[PDB]
């Protein structure tokens, strides 16, 4: 197993961890702010997924400073992970294309 | 904070009849409403969660409906054991809040 | 051709259960839903539930008590609604409708009249109604046929198997002693009768009996 | 669930005149409103879909308008065959619901 | 035809399939949840497109557990497919750039 592939799998496991920790900490950060909606865990994990993939419908989002900081970590972890996979697919294609030559 | 209004405060019905308690939220809360029963001297008891979901251990006679700002707790064929106070509570926005309560009278 | 076929009536005793059917024809797609709508006499349309045959999942109106269970049969293209433990409150016309998954009901069944009564089925007696010998006539004449002693509703009355629609009035049934009675009226130009036949066709789905009764002058 | 209010319940007009039925939704539903006609003893019949779209087989006399919470079904020069009950129905949010109905009288 | 190009076309056909199956299953998952709007197929297919490209206006989104799980598959399938194309454009450019040298 090549490095690019390992970094990818590793990025995916880390993403799943950031999603679960993100869901937990967003609820922790948001309860206490009047009007906040990101306050029960099942919808926070869903919020965490749509943030990490950058879709951002939104239907829910953080209103406090710490929930937002948590949002930024989720965003960056998702963008980095999906980017790592893209780059791993590139390394794979470039390697196999040099063999077809 | 979300204000939950339960009206009327007292509801009188005849045995076996169908009754409906109403809960109106000051703003839209999807289906994040929960219903509780509290008999004289008793502690509250969860009856319906998320507006219409059944709870294990609760007679099938009980059902909930609504979404948005208007919610209903219904009882098919009311009986004596149903005499109590009924409360709705919302979990859509912080902080959680309760409605003022409806008393069932037979 | 009729896209949704439903039985005309069903008689059910309080506490019993019945299963209504809706046979569909015409184009059928994976995105079709079959809906059931209940309508009580003199009242509006009330949504009951829906089912997507291609997958078998059904949803129900939460605002009302659940008397229905929906199922579908892919091979026979038929949707079924099982109503159970009925009472007089459950007596009404039940329509099925088809929605192509885009929100509106393109087509509706004719509806099944359901009656919840301890009473017993009874075919209707069809009698003629020709003018009396002293009745003077104008350019038009009025004939009719009396339908009485039946249960439960409904009955469908046509004139000359349908070819005679204009000039027809079928009055609402009246209930008396567990039996319904109604009369239908037809007006044709006086010069056309009785040279040209005029027969009233009376169908009573609840007893699977259809009868005709030609209308001729008295004596 | 979305409440559809049809008022007045009965509308009286003179032959050939222009009539308008109203349907108001309890919340905004874009243009997801459909109109149906039901004559005495008949089954409902689709007249207009998505608030203003024509249906094949329906006289041009019929037209719909509105968006949001307020909808209108109109009839240019009403005639006898139009005597019936008219219902609106919404498909914007689950579950679909019907309005209580307006009767046309000539 | 090189691998990277095949994986791309294959990613595109799979995306179109995920979009149509996603539209079908979102309606299936969402009808039955009071207040849900992702309930007729033409708007669900549109919802499926804006989720896959991660635009997420949102105008529509799932409120049930299964509709959300379906949303995540659509997101991931779109991000993977667009990423596969990007990586295929990289393999192409890298190969042709080694020829211009
Ligand atoms: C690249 C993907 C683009 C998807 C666009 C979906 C538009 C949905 C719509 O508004 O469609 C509206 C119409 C009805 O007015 O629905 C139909 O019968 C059209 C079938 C798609
Ligand atoms: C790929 C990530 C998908 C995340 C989907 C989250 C759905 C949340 C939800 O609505 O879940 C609703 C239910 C309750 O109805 O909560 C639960 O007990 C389920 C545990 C997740
Ligand atoms: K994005
Ligand atoms: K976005
Ligand atoms: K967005
Ligand atoms: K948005
Ligand atoms: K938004
Ligand atoms: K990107």
């Amino acid at each position: 197993s090549a490095l690019h592939w390992r970094a990818a799998g590793a990025a995916t496991v880390l993403l799943v961890i950031v999603l679960l920790a993100g869901s937990y900490l967003a609820v922790l950060a948001e309860r206490g702010a009047p009007g906040a909606q990101l306050i029960t865990y099942p919808r926070a994990l869903w919020w965490a997924c749509e943030t990490a993939t950058t879709v951002g419908y939104x239907d829910l989002y953080p209103v406090t400073l710490w929930g937002r900081l948590v949002a930024v970590v989720v965003m960056v972890a998702g963008i980095t992970s999906f980017g790592l996979v893209t780059a791993a697919l590139a390394t794979w294609f470039v390697g196999r294309e040099q063999e077809r030559r | 904070d979300i204000l939950l209004t339960q009206s009327p405060a007292i509801l009188s019905v005849s045995p076996g009849e169908r009754v409906s308690f109403s809960c109106r939220a000051s703003q839209s809360i999807g289906t994040d409403i929960h219903w509780y029963q509290q008999r004289t001297n008793g502690s509250p008891r969860l009856l319906i969660k998320y507006a219409s979901e059944s709870i294990s251990g609760i007679p099938s006679r009980f059902s909930g409906s609504g979404s948005g700002t208007d919610f209903t707790l219904s009882i098919n064929s009311v009986e004596s054991e149903d005499i109590a106070n009924y409360y709705c509570q919302q979990s859509n926005r912080w902080p959680f809040t309760f409605g003022s309560g409806t008393k069932l009278e037979i | 051709q009729v896209q949704l076929q439903q039985p005309g009536a069903e008689l059910v005793k309080p506490g019993a259960s019945v299963k209504l059917s809706c046979k569909a024809s015409g184009y059928t797609f994976t995105s079709d839903w079959i809906h059931w709508v209940k309508q009580r006499p003199g009242h509006g349309l009330e949504w009951i539930g829906e089912i997507i045959p291609s997958y078998g999942r059904a949803n129900y109106n939460e605002k009302i008590q659940k008397k229905a269970t929906l199922t579908a049969d892919k091979s026979s293209s038929t949707a079924f609604m099982q109503l159970s433990s009925l009472t007089s409150e459950d007596s009404a016309v039940y329509y099925c409708a088809r929605e192509r998954g885009d929100g509106y009901f393109a087509v509706w069944g004719a509806g099944t009249t359901v009656t919840v009564s301890s009473a017993k089925t009874t075919p209707p007696s069809v009698y003629p109604l020709a003018p009396g010998s002293a009745a003077q006539t104008n350019s038009m004449v009025t004939l009719g046929c009396l339908v009485k002693g039946y249960f439960p509703e409904p009955v469908t009355v046509t004139w000359n198997s349908g070819s005679l629609s204009s000039g027809v009035h079928t009055f609402p049934a009246v209930l008396q002693s567990d039996l319904y009675t109604l009369s239908s009226s037809v007006t044709v130009p006086s010069s056309s009768w009785p040279s040209e036949t005029v027969t009233c066709n009376v169908a009573h789905p609840a007893s699977s009996t259809k009868v005709d009764k030609k209308i001729v002058p008295r004596d």
